[PDB]
Order: structure tokens, then sequence, then C-alpha cells
């Protein structure tokens, strides 16, 4: 049984943020959601479909119905800053399954699209037989973003590494993800990409051996 | 009130196996079921399985049957997991949790999360303390704007955090960036430093990045040139 959510949803203060968790036949289950806020613990602010545990504001409010849970919070505000999971017993095989998580963003800015800058291994490096492309991201908000890499145009995910998010001085975020491969792996394509989305638009950048 | 008081970070190599504990205060330990739910950073919660400390009866989720193990011990009311055979997918923080939220109906006969652990960091990792190797990201003018270059230095594969890196012994400071490390699935870091600098001072102005990494009592100045 799986269940699906957005990774991401963005609303302005004050606004309805609405959270789906999508799953067949989940209206016959009973739903739980939990708050993650940055760095601290899950806690619960949704059970059983529509109720509120105390201490969870009025604005927390549950729906499910058919193939849909949605977790809604009114006049969103700040604090209100998390990552969000719906969860669910399935009796068939006995498993709690939760939802891949909804980053709910509450915009305290306009958006920013990211620069990117690609580094090809230094020759320093491929005499000590490794190769790293680093691909560094910046200025760019809501602060997620997804990276892939491609060898000429197939895509790579071995040897893949990229960091979370990390908000700069001037309130933007940063990340950066690293392909490495060998020498001869580099010094045989035409070229490799560095693909960032942000957003739903994309930035690649290429570099070759040449 | 409810608490569960989970033990603290461990640095584990490849192979080897961890226990991680999970002691209940403020309510009678047998009264409900303990989950374990981890985390892999940046990632979505994943549910391991549950442990009911009265009878001892376990339900492992089908991921991870058989190479983890849950016990518990009711006379110091503690709930404990074992992860065997550690590979670098299993660098996580390994959460219990209280199953308390008890089931309304005999349809859905489940006791809910309520209360969580803080997480037991858990890092798969070569685990000794190494050095960095320091390589130069020469000068590049096509990310940066009109009359500037971006020029860096790579900080490869130490154990652990964290290492500096300043710019001329600190006497450029302007348009440095250097952003936070990576923990790679080999269980070391690596960071990366670039500055933003004028393309006319490249031909004449001497890089040099400055490296640090106290823990290994490693120092790299490292020209970086075009």
């Amino acid at each position: 049984s799986v269940l699906t959510q957005p990774p991401s949803v963005s609303v302005a203060p004050g606004q309805t943020a609405r959270i789906t968790c999508g799953g067949n036949d989940i209206g016959r289950k009973s739903v739980h959601w939990n708050q993650q806020k940055p760095g601290q613990a899950p806690v619960l602010v949704v059970c059983y479909d529509s109720d509120r545990p105390s201490g969870i504001p009025e604005r927390f409010s549950g729906s499910n119905s058919g193939n849909t849970a949605t977790l809604t919070i009114s006049r969103v505000e700040a604090g209100d800053e998390a990552d969000y999971y719906c969860q669910v017993w399935d009796s068939s095989s006995d498993h709690v399954i939760f939802g891949g998580g909804t980053k709910l963003t509450v915009l305290g800015q306009p958006k920013a699209a990211p620069s990117v800058t690609l580094f090809p291994p230094s020759s320093e490096e491929l005499q000590a037989n490794k190769a790293t492309l680093v691909c560094l991201i910046s200025d760019f908000y809501p602060g997620a973003v997804t990276v892939a890499w491609k060898a000429d145009s197939s895509p790579v995910k071995a040897g893949v590494e990229t960091t979370t998010p990390s908000k700069q001085s001037n309130n933007k975020y940063a990340a950066s993800s690293y392909l490495s491969l060998t020498p001869e792996q580099w010094k045989s394509h035409r070229s490799y990409s560095c693909q960032v989305t942000h957003e739903g638009s994309t930035v690649e950048k290429t570099v070759a051996p040449t | 009130e409810v608490q569960l008081v989970q033990s603290g970070a461990e640095v584990k190599k490849p192979g080897a196996s961890v226990k991680v504990s999970c002691k209940a205060s403020g309510y009678t330990f047998t009264d409900y079921h303990i989950n374990w739910v981890r985390q892999a950073p940046g990632q979505g919660l994943e549910w391991m399985g549950w442990i009911h400390p009265n009878s001892g009866d376990t339900n492992y989720a089908q991921k991870f049957q058989g190479w983890v193990t849950m016990t518990r011990d009711t006379a110091i009311s503690t709930a404990y997991m074992e992860v065997n055979g550690l590979k670098s997918d299993d660098t996580a923080v390994y959460y219990c949790a209280r199953g308390g939220l008890e089931p309304r109906s005999v349809d859905y006969y489940y006791y809910g999360m309520d209360v969580w652990g803080q997480g037991t960091t858990v890092t798969v990792s070569s685990a000794s303390t190494k050095g960095p190797s320091v390589f130069p990201l020469a000068p590049s003018s096509k990310s940066t704007s009109g009359g500037t270059a971006a020029l860096g230095c790579l900080v490869k594969d130490y154990f652990p955090e964290p290492v500096t890196v300043s710019w001329n012994s600190g006497a450029l400071t302007s348009g440095v960036h250097t952003f936070p490390a990576v923990l790679q699935s080999s269980g070391l870091y690596s960071l990366s430093s670039v500055v933003t600098v004028p393309s006319s001072s490249l031909g004449t102005q001497t890089y040099i990045c400055n490296v640090n990494h106290k823990p290994s009592n490693t120092k790299v100045d490292k020209r970086v040139e075009p």
C-alpha cells in the first residue's frame, strides 16, 4: 500500500494550506498526521481523520474521503513551517505506512531562482586517480531543490552526494551536489551535466573533459 | 509527562551492528506499543516495526525483518533496536514512538503513534579521524556577474566535522561563499569554498585558500591559479 504526498507546498501568511495524502480506499482507514518542525521531533497534529490533540491550534483541520485525506491549515503563520506526514495502518500486510512528506513553506519573501556553478575535476585530483564534479547552487527560495546528473544524455545515479539547503546571510538558500567518477569514466564520455530543478523550472550546466 | 529518552550518536563501520535504546518515563511501560521509525538525511519517515512490551510480541516491516531485532527489558522500562550488517543506506536517525492512540473501532484495530523520542543518529563510516585532500577549483566567469570570476577549493574526504576555510589568510572576505559539507555515503565529509573576484585581478593577484582540519592537525594553503 502506498501513500502519495506533494514534496512541497508554499503558501502566503494568512492564506489556507492544503496538504493531500492519496491512497486507494484511504477513506476506509483512519488517518493520523504528524508535523515535524525543523530539527524537532515529530508531533501529532491531527488524529483519526479530523480530531485535534490538545495544545494543537484550531486552525489545524483534517478531512478524509474516498481516495484522499487532506490536512488543512487556516490562517497559516510562519511558525507552521514544517514537514507534514500522513500515516495509516494497512491491515492486509500489518504494516504502518507513512506518506513521503510535504515541506510547507510559509512565504516570507518572493520566490527566487537558483544560480548554478559547475566545476570539472582538477588535473590534480585526476592525478590522484579520483574525479569529482562540483555543482554549487545558491540564492534560491523556497529552500527546496532537486538535482539530477547526466553522463552524455543518460541519467547517472551512482556516486551522487547532495546537501540539504542552508540559509545564507541574504536569507535565501544554498546547497551543493557532488558527482564522483573514475578518471576513466570522466575521460570516456563527451560531457557530464548537473541539472537543478526549483519550483518546476530547471537550470542545467555542462562540462567536458576536453 | 510522557517521555521517551533515546541513546546517543553512534558511528559504526560497514558490516557492524548497532543497538540503540529507548527508555520510557511518565507512564507504565507495559501499557503501550513501542514503534521504531527511521529517517535518512533529507528524506522521509520509514516505519521499521513495533514491539509490545507486555507480551514482548514483535511486528517487523518486510524491509527490515531479519536483519534488525527488537527487544525490551521491562525491569528498566527500556526498548532496544539492533540493526545488523550496517551499510551506507542505514545512516539515519532512528526514532522510537509510543503507540498511545488507542483504536476507536475493532475494524481498524491499530494503536497509532502519539509521543515520539528525540531520535538516535547512526552514521555508517570508516570512522577514523581523517584529514582532507584539497584540490583547486580553477577560475571561471561563466556563472558570475560581468567582469568577475569564481575560483575555489574542494576539501575532500575528512572526518569528523568541521573544516575551516579562509582566503589569503583572512585578508579576503568579500565575495567568499563556503558551502556546508556533505556527508557522503562513505561516511566522510566534503565541502567547497568559492570566492568571487575581479577577472582583471587573475593574472596579477595571488589567491590561496587556507584550510584547517583541527581533528587531524592538518592545514593546507592551496594556491588557486587560472
